[PDB]
């Protein structure tokens, strides 16, 4: 019914995606084939959202894949559910970005935006009524960061009535693995601040600390990390595709969470994480949910609610679940810690209640919550930013490509703006 | 379908090529007959439909000596007959005789090879090529070669591999001739450009391999171990990519600053591979040591001005972004002041091949490290200070004239050198 | 609809077996004195069904998509085998916490 | 009943015959040796359209096909389906036209035009009443195209109300192959706009764009090339031999498509067509193959309706399909693709529906549409003609053959009139 | 039906002619005896009652040296002995001798066997004639060949297959007084005339087929090649047929000029075989190179009018189509702005064969290129200025004008070809 469009961009959007549709394709019962394989019937009720009809009676994912490089768009075939996709699909250029932000947004992905723009197109004006799209992509990355905003900001006038979800992989302090990872941040949240609706901070950083500190992983491969960022993205969608006692759609997650326009930047969270030693110690409750929920150690971003204000704060259940125990709790911790919550609004959060549990569990919660801690984020990359910039740094592989160097001044003090537009409200 | 075409020039570059080459064979298990017993030998091999695997390769050479070795040895049945190009004099320990008089017979004759190569390249990374300072061809005719392939292929990538005269010992005299006069061409015409001196590398053989008469051929295979790692992310699947368009970016700060310091780690022997564990951590350590340095610097005395790593076999981003954050905290190391986050990772799958004959051991985990430094003037300035002491007395300066270059280049190629000097040295000043 | 979509499946699948059939026969009469020829015809019977670098999907009856999307060029994607280790989805979520 | 009497010119014309009578009696279930081996007893039913009946249950295609060069002539009858034909229909010079128009249309094709309307004439009185003709050629070699300018202008006059359908293979800017190739177009489509009452714009060059991106063709030899134009030729009159819910013959979708006796070329298209890997993901459904008859990839010729004006569609469908979608689908192209249709003739598409599929398929669509956006292929002819012709360029070998010099002004200003008509339409 | 007249003309004629019948018998099957041991052979070979096969070619020769050679080789059985025509007494490299005094003698049995040869055949497609330039009767005896043939049959093909003399090379002191009296019988008496010179086939049988010491032997199994590639989409089914006349129109731009270069690609050894791949594209670029072109003359210097290509063995239209694309993009090579669509293509399925003891080896593709450039203005004014050289101090003319011609004659052929040379000039400006 209401439907979502997925967009991946980047060897890290091909990756987070990857292990995304197959943990769709476990919930909804569907085999690498691609047939269905299920036990109920709820499950085949709702899933034209994600899922397209084909022939045979074979449904096919309505995404599509997008990067300059050919290297990691073989990964994507060769794994377990490479054979699910169809092969139209597969967007790809000849010569990448190489870890360059102007390289994907005027010269060298501007050739590759026309492209899939007329792929998109043909999946979404065959469906019955878009709710929206989704993007996956990475700001430590060229054609992510790069074109990944073109597309973006192109979207945005094609189809200004709809909603816009990302996955914002910005970078890391102590995570950082790329020479001129600020200057891909820095010109591309100038864009997320006028052209996206909601967006998620992703930082790899935070998905280290939850392996190892609640985990108990020696060996955290990024697939134990795209299926941590998978799991936030299912719980987040469900109840669209399962019918709840108090269901809730993402559309209504995104007007409850963004009092202003350009306050759109959230924090995730999930659950139930929990080692092998550890799992017969703990029992699932609903106070168990959210005690191990508002823990600052299950952030999936790197700053901590500590030093800022809880602006508005998000509660998406899964699992067989009563109304009271969701309802006493989280009165109790907007009570008793009242020093972190704003006080220009009473009843900060909005709770959500759906029937079916992920598979293996039988309860589960996630986490989207607006702050001002989150200007912790910004101010580190844009005191980096300037760093590099004082001294003119790599400005040879940014100005010969097109763009004059005033571009850097206004995006530099749009997102100083930004910063001293969250303090105020502080 | 991404590949490079390597350019070897010099009786350096011929015996160069001749182990760079004995490594792709067996990376990609192919016979010395050049026909298997995949797509990654695509980069370096081309498809005849019979099934035989020509390497794409141009050997220069202005002497018959050492070309007509290969078409001898073991390889003759590999190598493709028009793609070994040997000149009839050589312009014998000179710039002005491989420039200007001799080099200039054979220019027509290589660049037509590379036309029946390129042109065959459906999709073209870059050229590699590989040249001496100290020899006549390796500094003159490759003078002539960076500034036609510029004219030709105007925004293709040429990486270099140079070797550099040694600070205190030297195989010729008037090496420091031959090396000063392309360093304009080396300015201008070089887009990456890393440096070798045989020194730096004859220390690391008797005290990490324990070999105690290396020649050049226990030389040659750790020149080729370098090789093999920058290209690898092409060729092999890894959990994160680089390419030969990325660590230019990241290394790169300055068109003028093109000048890195290629290391390797680990290299021992078969009997200190049995007794010294070998972690991601224990041979990220070994990149920054000054024994392992493989240019006669000293980054101590520098600044780091940025930093490339390739990381090959069973390595884990736990185990790299754990010891990144050590090296860090040490005060030994520094960094300037405009540079917070200067690192680039690169991670692939498959272990370092050993090869019949090398003195390295089978090894799970290998590290190369590209770590631009200011320290690259401290080398620079020891041999201004001879090339200006052999220059005071006006000798040797008989040989160059009379051929077709004027004395006014003499001292136009040290005042453009001297800038050079003061360029790098600004860049370490803080604000 | 089920049962047309199987049967052109299964007529689809007898024509490629009776190809192999023919070009099987081919080899084996041509291979009678020597076989230093025989590798261009081995390499054609085994460049598989379309124009195919990547894995047969042996559920699907062998068939090899391509992924040809280029500009002007449409080159294929090439083929790397992986030492990475196989892993299973049950105990990645098991080790995960999923269970 | 209504009977086509088959007519093919120069070796692209029994080319393209060979495939095409090799397609349909496929269709109609005809051996090798010509007998009726059916399963349905509607094959038989209308048979008559294009076969004649023979002794000892046999049947023989009521064609002729004619060259000049007999080398290619016994490809033919040595071929797969050529031992069906009779053997006085293969009418044949002695030696060949030279690439040249004149030689065809004044030295020698005015000996071989005698044969061939002696035949033609003996044929098209043994049938009920005469429907029409058709004629295959291409316009880049003076066999085809010389005589076949001139065959057409004797037979018009002495049948004047009839139906003439005219297969062009116009000349390509991208492959062309022929140095004398814009001389032979350009002096020979005076004939086709002045005695032809419709015409199919076929490109090579788009055939192996279709052949290339879509169809997955290693190697597409002329044989591949061949099977997609037969099946547009099959596609066009099946409602004349099989029946339908709504159907509509030849005569009826000629009336609507020309508006004026001068504007009667159009683009031929054909919709579902897919290859061995894109097959399975692909559902065969009314809006899926709306989607490829319209879409710039598929078209059969190198000009592109964005450019210009949509002035008169056709679309023949086949299969059991529904009417409420056929027609639900096509307005909704209209009203959302506003600004390429034209406004002063509204409801532009025609519609035809056929029972019976193609075997092997279930459900089938062919597309026919005119447009203004033909004008670019007629301006490139026009520009290449009148380059090579102001310093008379190959002159000697066409004025010492019987005609002046005046007859290319002629052909060039009649070229400028058509050019400059389709503007006004604009 | 289709069928053709050869005419070897001149000592040169009969070496290449049984190179060329050679090449034929063993593309057709046929022993030498005649008898073998489908209607392939019907082009060249005539079919009597008994099996056997007479060759359609009449050997024009003024010195018994040169035919007595083939009625004693092997071939003594296949060739009708009154096709061999012998004259008394040769004109010894005199034009003048073998146009108005010796050539009257035996221009009536040529005539006489002309007639037999087209009696027999039921529809011409045209005649090919082999000579040379430089020799007396090979360019005397062959201009009053044309007269009587144009009189006699008015618009039959008459292909003219000549070797130029070489700008350095010679073997003739009035070699450049034989070749421009016979410009003027070329430019009005010829439907289509090649040239070739030896000097450029010197250059490549040298570097590319691998041969130290080669003879008109290796020389005329090249021109073989040539003729075989051009005349076999008349002998063969072909996915494009080009028949004799269609690329004789298309590569003419004015009846002045009808003089095209010819090219073939591959040239390679059954050692260099075993090395390169073959495809379109690869021996498509290959025809462009001025260093194996077949005539001594650049085209980087001219410019082209129009291009045919012959190309035979696995040859997809795919691949034809790519490779045009290629040449196109390159801004080395140009075209006349008034012939934008300047190629033809033709295709046949058949791949060239070989001959036993032969130098090539067996080829899928391979492509001949027929070229009309305005780079043959180099190679005339070259001529014109050394038979203008030899003739202002007026050597040489007591010979030519005692038998009988005028000395008037030569400035005729001077005003021809000084004229022919200005009609080459305004071809290459552009409007
Ligand atoms: N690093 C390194 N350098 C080498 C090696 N072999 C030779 N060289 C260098 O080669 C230089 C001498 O010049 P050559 O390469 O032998 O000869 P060339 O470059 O062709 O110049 P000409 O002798 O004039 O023809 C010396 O300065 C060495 O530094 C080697 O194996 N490794
Ligand atoms: N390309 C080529 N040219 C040849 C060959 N043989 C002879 N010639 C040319 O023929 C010229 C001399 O003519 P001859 O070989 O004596 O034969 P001719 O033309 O009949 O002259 P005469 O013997 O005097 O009648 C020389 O200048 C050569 O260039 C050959 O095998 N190949
Ligand atoms: N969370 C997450 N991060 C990733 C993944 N893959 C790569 N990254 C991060 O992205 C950076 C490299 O991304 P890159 O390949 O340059 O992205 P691209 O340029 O858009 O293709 C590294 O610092 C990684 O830490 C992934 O699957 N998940
Ligand atoms: N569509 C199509 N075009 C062809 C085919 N064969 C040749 N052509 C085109 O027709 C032109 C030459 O046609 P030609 O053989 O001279 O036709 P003819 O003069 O009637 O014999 C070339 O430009 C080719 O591209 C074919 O089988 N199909
Ligand atoms: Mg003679």
């Amino acid at each position: 019914m209401r439907e979502i469009v997925h967009l991946q961009a980047g060897q890290c959007g091909n990756q987070i995606g990857a292990k995304f549709w197959e943990v769709i394709s476990d919930e909804h019962g569907i085999d690498p084939t691609g047939t269905y394989h299920g036990d109920s019937d709820l499950q085949l009720e709702r899933i034209n959202v994600y899922y397209n009809e084909a022939t045979g009676g074979k449904y096919v994912p309505r995404a599509v894949l997008v990067d300059l490089e050919p290297g990691t768009m073989d990964s994507v075939r060769s794994g377990p559910f490479g054979q699910i996709f169809r092969p139209d699909n597969f967007v790809f250029g000849q010569s990448g970005a190489g870890n360059n932000w102007a390289k994907g947004h005027y010269t060298e992905g501007a050739e590759l935006v026309d492209s899939v723009l007329d792929v998109v197109r043909k999946e979404a004006e065959s469906c019955d009524c878009l709710q929206g799209f989704q993007l996956t992509h990475s700001l430590g990355g060229g054609t992510g960061s790069g074109m990944g905003t073109l597309l973006i900001s192109k979207i945005r006038e094609e189809y200004p009535d709809r909603i816009m979800n990302t996955f914002s992989v910005v970078p890391s302090p102590k995570v950082s693995d790329t020479v001129v990872e600020p200057y891909n941040a820095t010109l591309s949240v100038h864009q997320l601040v006028e052209n996206t609706d909601e967006t998620y901070c992703i930082d790899n950083e935070a998905l280290y600390d939850i392996c190892f500190r609640t985990l108990k992983l020696t060996t955290p491969t990024y697939g134990d990390l795209n299926h941590l960022v998978s799991a936030t993205m299912s719980g987040v969608t469900t109840c669209l595709r399962f019918p709840g006692q108090l269901n809730a759609d993402l559309r209504k997650l995104a007007v409850n969470m963004v009092p202003f326009p350009r306050l759109h930047f959230f924090m995730p969270g999930f659950a139930p994480l929990t080692s092998r030693g550890s799992q017969q110690y703990r029992a699932l409750t609903v106070p168990e949910l959210t005690q191990q929920m508002f823990d600052a150690k299950n952030m999936m971003a790197a700053c901590d609610p500590r030093h800022g204000r809880y602006l508005t704060v998000a509660a998406v259940f899964r699992g067989r679940m009563s109304m009271k125990e969701v309802d006493e709790q989280m009165l109790n911790v907007q009570n008793k810690n009242s020093s972190y919550f704003v006080e220009w609004i009473p009843n900060n959060v909005k709770t959500a209640v759906c029937d079916i549990p992920p598979r293996g569990l039988k309860m589960s919660a996630t986490f989207i919550g607006n702050s001002t801690a989150i200007q912790e984020l910004f101010k580190r990359i844009s005191e980096q930013f300037t760093a590099m910039f004082r001294r003119k740094a790599f400005l040879h592989w940014y100005t010969g490509e097109g763009m004059d160097e005033m571009e850097f001044t206004e995006a530099e003090s749009n997102m100083n703006d930004l910063v001293s537009e969250y303090q105020q409200y502080q | 379908m991404r590949e490079c075409i390597s350019i070897h020039v010099g009786q350096a570059g011929v015996q160069i090529g001749n182990a760079c080459w004995e490594l792709y064979c067996l990376e990609h298990g192919i016979q010395p007959d050049g026909q298997m017993p995949d797509d990654s030998f695509n980069t370096f091999f081309s498809e005849t439909g019979a099934g035989k695997h020509v390497p794409r390769a141009v050997f220069v050479d202005l002497e018959p000596t050492v070309i007509d070795e290969v078409r001898t040895g073991t390889y003759r049945q590999l190598f493709h007959p028009e793609q070994l190009i040997t000149g009839k004099e050589d312009a014998a320990n000179n710039y002005a005789r491989g420039h200007y008089t001799i080099g200039k017979e054979i220019i027509d004759l290589v660049l037509d090879r590379i036309r029946k190569l390129a042109d065959q390249c459906t999709g073209l990374q870059g050229f590699l090529v590989f040249h001496s300072f100290g020899g006549g061809t390796g500094s003159g005719f490759t003078s002539l070669l960076m500034e036609r392939l510029s004219v030709d292929y105007g925004k293709k990538s040429k990486l270099e591999f140079s070797i550099y005269p040694a600070p205190q010992v030297s195989t010729a005299v008037v090496e420091p001739y031959n090396s000063i006069l392309t360093t304009h061409t080396t300015l201008e015409h070089s887009d990456c450009a890393f440096m070798v001196d045989n020194e730096a590398i004859y220390d690391i053989c008797r005290r990490n391999l324990d070999i105690e008469r290396p020649t050049y051929t226990n030389l040659n295979r750790l020149i080729g171990q370098i090789v093999s790692s920058i290209t690898a992310s092409l060729r092999f699947d890894g959990a994160l990519n680089v390419d030969l368009t990325e660590f230019q970016t990241n290394l790169v700060p300055y068109p003028r600053i093109h000048f890195p310091l290629a290391t390797y780690a680990p290299v021992i022997s078969a009997e200190k591979a049995y007794h010294e564990q070998l972690s991601v951590a224990e041979i990220t350590n070994a990149c920054f040591e000054p024994a392992n340095q493989m240019v006669k610097c000293d980054p101590r005395h520098g600044k780091y001005m940025a930093c490339c790593l390739l990381y090959r076999g069973d390595v884990v981003p736990k185990d790299v972004n754990a010891a990144i954050a050590t090296i860090k905290t040490k005060r030994t190391i520094q960094f300037v002041d405009w540079c917070p986050t200067g690192f680039k990772v690169g991670i692939n799958y498959q272990p370092p091949t050993v090869v019949p004959g090398g003195d390295l051991a089978k090894v799970q985990r290998a590290v190369c490290m590209l770590s631009n430094t200011t320290a690259i003037a401290e080398a620079w300035a020891r041999l201004d200070h001879k090339f200006d002491l052999m220059y005071a007395k006006r000798a040797f300066v008989h040989w160059y004239v009379g051929e077709g270059m004027e004395e006014g280049e003499f001292s136009e190629a040290r005042e453009d050198m001297a800038a050079l000097e003061k360029d790098y040295e600004e860049v370490g000043v803080d604000s | 609809e089920l049962d047309y979509c199987r049967l052109t499946e299964a007529l689809v699948a007898e024509k490629e077996k009776e190809f192999q059939d023919y070009a099987r026969e081919v080899i084996e009469l041509e291979s009678e004195t020597t076989n230093k020829y025989i590798y261009p015809l081995v390499k054609a019977v085994q460049e598989g069904p379309g124009g195919g670098r990547g894995p047969v999907f042996v559920d699907r009856g062998g068939l090899r998509p391509s992924y040809q999307a280029n500009d002007v060029t449409g080159v294929q994607l090439p083929f790397y085998n992986s030492q990475g280790p196989k892993y299973n989805f049950q105990k990645s979520k098991r080790r995960l916490g999923f269970t």
